[PDB]
C-alpha cells in the first residue's frame, strides 16, 4: 500500500476547493505549501499519472512524479500552465484533476480512474494578444 | 556580411549605384523562411538526436 | 492518375494489402508496382522539370539504403510543392529514416522504434481497439453508428500548432507509451494522435497512419468503411470547393466603372460556391461566410 499527498504551491490568490462532490479512495483532507493530503488508497503500482485539465475541450496535461510510502504531485499554477487557463477563464468551468493507477495483472476491479478535485481558480484572464488559443 | 533570406536581388545597375530587391513570397508549408534557408545552405550537421522536443499543447 | 507503390518483400507480402488496392483500380486509376529489394533505380518522379506520377503510397520498410536511393527528402519536397498526394505509414517495429525526417520537417513528430502504446482499460488484451467516438474532424469521415476499429502494435505522434494540420483520429484518454525503459517517455494521454492529415497552400494532401495492420485482408471486416473513406479524402476526390465569380456594383444596375464611388453610398456584393463529390459539381450550403472591407485594419 501507499499514501499520496498533493499541493499547488501557487503564486496567486486562486483555487478555492470543492472536493470530489469501484475501488474508491476514502477521503481527502486539507491542512489549512497548502497541502491537500489524502489518506491511503491503492490498487497497483507501475502506472501513476495526474491529469489536470478538462476533457470536454480535449485539453489537459500530465504530471508524473514520485518520491517513493508516500507520493508528491506538486502542481505549480505559475510556470507549469501555458494556455489551459486562457481557455478556463472565458467560459467558467471547473478544471479537474484525475488520478491514474493501474497495471497489467488481471484485476479489473483493482484499477483506479477517478477525479478527486473540482477546483475553481480566479487569478486573471489576462489576454496578452496570445494568438495560440483558437 | 551575412546572407539574407527573405528577399532576393532582381536588378543591379552598371556602376552598382541602384540595387533593387524583391520580397520573397511566403512559404507554402508554414515553415519560417530562415529555417528553410538554413536547411538548404548548410548540408552539414548530420546527427541522430533521438530526443523528444518541448512543445505546447495542441489547442 | 498514375499511382506508384513502394513495397518491401522482407517484412510483409504484397498480396496482404489486396482488397483495398484493386477496388482502388475500379474507378479508372492505374497502378505501378515497384520493388525496393531489387537494385535498379528506374524511378524519376521529375523529368526535365515535369512531374510524372500523380500519387504515391508507400509501405513500411526497415529503413535501408534502398529507400534513400529511390527518393530522398528534396524530391519529396519538390514533388509536394507541385500538388502530389501522399499516403504514408509507419510501424513500431520499423520506422524509416527519411520519412521521419520529412515528417519532422513538415511539423508532425512520430515516435521512433521501440516505443509502443498500450492500454490497461481495453476490453481485449492482445490487440489495441479504439472506439468510434474519438473522431475529431467531420468533413473527412462521419461515423454513423458506434464502431470499434482494430489496430495492432502501433505508434503515436505529437504535433505542432500550425494552421494546416488536420487531425483525424485520437488516442484513448488512459494511454501511454513505453520504450525499453519504464516511464511515459514520448507521449501520454490524449495528446498522441494515430491518423493525421496535412493540407497546404496550392491544395495538396498527405496522411500519416501510425499502424501496420490497418489495411490487411484478414482485418477487413471491422474497418472496411473507414479505410475507403481515407482513400477518397487523400486523392482529392471528396470535399473540394470551387468559387464562382464575385461581382460588386451600385445598389442600382450601374457598374463601378461607369460611376466610381463617392465617400458614401449604397453597394452590394455577391459570390457563389460549388462542391465536387466525384462525379458532378453540386451546390455547397454553409451557414457562415464573411465579408471584410479593410484598408489596413478591418472596418466592416
Ligand atoms: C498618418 O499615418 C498614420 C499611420 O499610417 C495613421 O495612423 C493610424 O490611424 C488609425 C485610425 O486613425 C489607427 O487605428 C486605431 O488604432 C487605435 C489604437 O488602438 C490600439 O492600437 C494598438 C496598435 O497601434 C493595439 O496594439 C492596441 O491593442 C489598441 O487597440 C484604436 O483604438 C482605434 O479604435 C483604431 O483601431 C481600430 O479601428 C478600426 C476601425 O477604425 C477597427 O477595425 C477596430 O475594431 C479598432 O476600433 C474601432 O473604433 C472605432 C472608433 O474609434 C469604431 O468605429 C469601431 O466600431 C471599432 O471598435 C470600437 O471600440 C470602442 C472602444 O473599444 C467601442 O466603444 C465601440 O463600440 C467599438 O467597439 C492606427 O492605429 C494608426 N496607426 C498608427 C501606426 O498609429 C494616421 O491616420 C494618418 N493620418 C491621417 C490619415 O491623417
Ligand atoms: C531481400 O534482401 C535480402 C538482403 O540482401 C536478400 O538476401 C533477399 O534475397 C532479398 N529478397 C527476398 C525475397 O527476401
Amino acid at each position: 500500500q501507499d499514501v499520496h499527498v498533493s499541493f499547488p504551491s501557487t503564486a496567486g490568490k486562486s483555487r478555492v476547493m470543492i472536493g470530489k462532490v469501484e475501488t474508491v479512495p476514502t477521503t481527502i483532507t486539507v491542512e489549512d505549501i497548502q497541502v491537500n493530503f489524502a489518506i491511503e488508497s491503492t490498487n497497483k503500482p507501475f502506472q501513476n499519472t495526474l491529469l489536470i485539465g478538462l476533457p470536454n475541450k480535449n485539453l489537459e496535461m500530465a504530471f508524473e512524479p514520485e518520491i517513493k510510502s508516500m507520493y508528491k504531485y506538486r502542481i505549480d499554477l505559475a510556470k507549469l500552465d501555458a494556455a489551459l487557463l486562457q481557455e478556463a477563464s472565458r467560459s467558467p468551468e471547473p478544471i479537474k484533476a484525475t488520478l491514474i493507477l493501474a497495471s497489467s495483472t488481471a484485476k479489473p476491479k483493482e484499477n483506479l480512474f477517478r477525479e478527486i478535485l473540482q477546483l475553481n481558480l480566479n487569478f486573471d484572464v489576462d489576454h496578452s494578444d496570445s494568438s495560440l488559443v483558437d | 556580411v551575412p546572407p539574407l533570406d527573405y528577399f532576393d536581388e532582381v536588378f543591379t545597375s552598371e556602376n552598382w549605384m541602384v540595387r533593387i530587391y524583391q520580397l520573397k513570397k511566403d512559404d507554402a508549408q508554414g515553415r519560417t523562411l530562415r529555417d528553410v534557408g538554413e536547411l538548404t545552405r548548410s548540408s552539414t550537421k548530420t546527427r541522430r538526436s533521438i530526443k523528444r522536443p518541448e512543445l505546447g499543447l495542441r489547442v | 492518375s498514375r499511382t506508384l507503390v513502394l513495397y518491401d518483400q522482407s517484412t510483409e507480402p504484397l498480396e496482404e494489402y489486396s482488397v483495398y488496392l484493386k477496388d482502388l483500380e475500379q474507378r479508372n486509376y492505374k497502378l505501378e508496382y515497384l520493388d525496393i529489394n531489387s537494385t535498379s533505380t528506374t524511378v524519376d518522379l521529375y523529368d526535365k522539370e515535369q512531374r510524372l506520377f500523380d500519387n504515391i503510397i508507400v509501405f513500411p520498410t526497415k529503413g535501408g539504403k534502398n529507400l534513400a536511393r529511390q527518393i530522398p527528402v528534396k524530391q519529396l519536397i519538390k514533388f509536394f510543392e507541385n500538388e502530389g498526394n501522399i499516403l504514408c505509414m509507419s510501424s513500431p517495429g520499423a520506422v524509416p529514416n527519411t520519412i521521419r525526417l520529412f515528417l519532422n520537417e513538415l511539423g508532425i513528430y512520430p515516435s521512433p522504434k521501440g516505443h509502443v502504446i498500450r492500454d490497461y482499460f481495453s476490453p481485449s488484451s492482445e490487440e489495441l481497439v479504439v472506439s468510434s467516438n474519438h473522431l475529431l474532424n467531420k468533413y473527412v469521415y462521419n461515423a454513423r453508428k458506434s464502431e470499434d476499429f482494430v489496430f495492432g502494435e502501433s505508434s503515436a505522434a505529437l504535433l505542432e500548432n500550425r494552421e494546416q494540420i488536420v487531425p483525424i483520429l485520437n488516442a484513448p484518454r488512459t494511454s501511454f507509451t513505453e520504450s525499453k525503459g519504464k516511464c511515459n517517455s514520448w507521449t501520454s494521454g490524449s495528446q498522441g494522435f494515430l491518423v493525421v492529415g496535412f493540407q497546404n497552400l496550392n491544395n495538396a494532401r498527405l496522411v500519416w497512419i501510425g499502424s501496420s495492420d490497418f489495411l490487411k485482408n484478414k482485418n477487413q471486416d471491422s474497418n472496411q468503411e473507414f479505410a475507403k473513406e481515407l482513400l477518397k479524402w487523400t486523392f482529392n476526390e471528396k470535399s473540394v470547393i470551387k468559387s464562382v465569380h464575385a461581382v460588386h456594383s451600385h445598389a442600382d444596375g450601374t457598374s463601378y466603372d461607369e460611376e466610381p464611388y463617392k465617400i458614401k453610398d449604397k453597394v452590394i456584393y455577391s459570390v457563389g460556391f460549388s462542391e465536387w463529390n466525384g462525379e458532378e459539381w453540386l451546390p455547397h450550403i454553409a451557414d457562415d461566410i464573411q465579408f471584410e472591407l479593410r484598408q489596413v485594419d478591418p472596418y466592416y
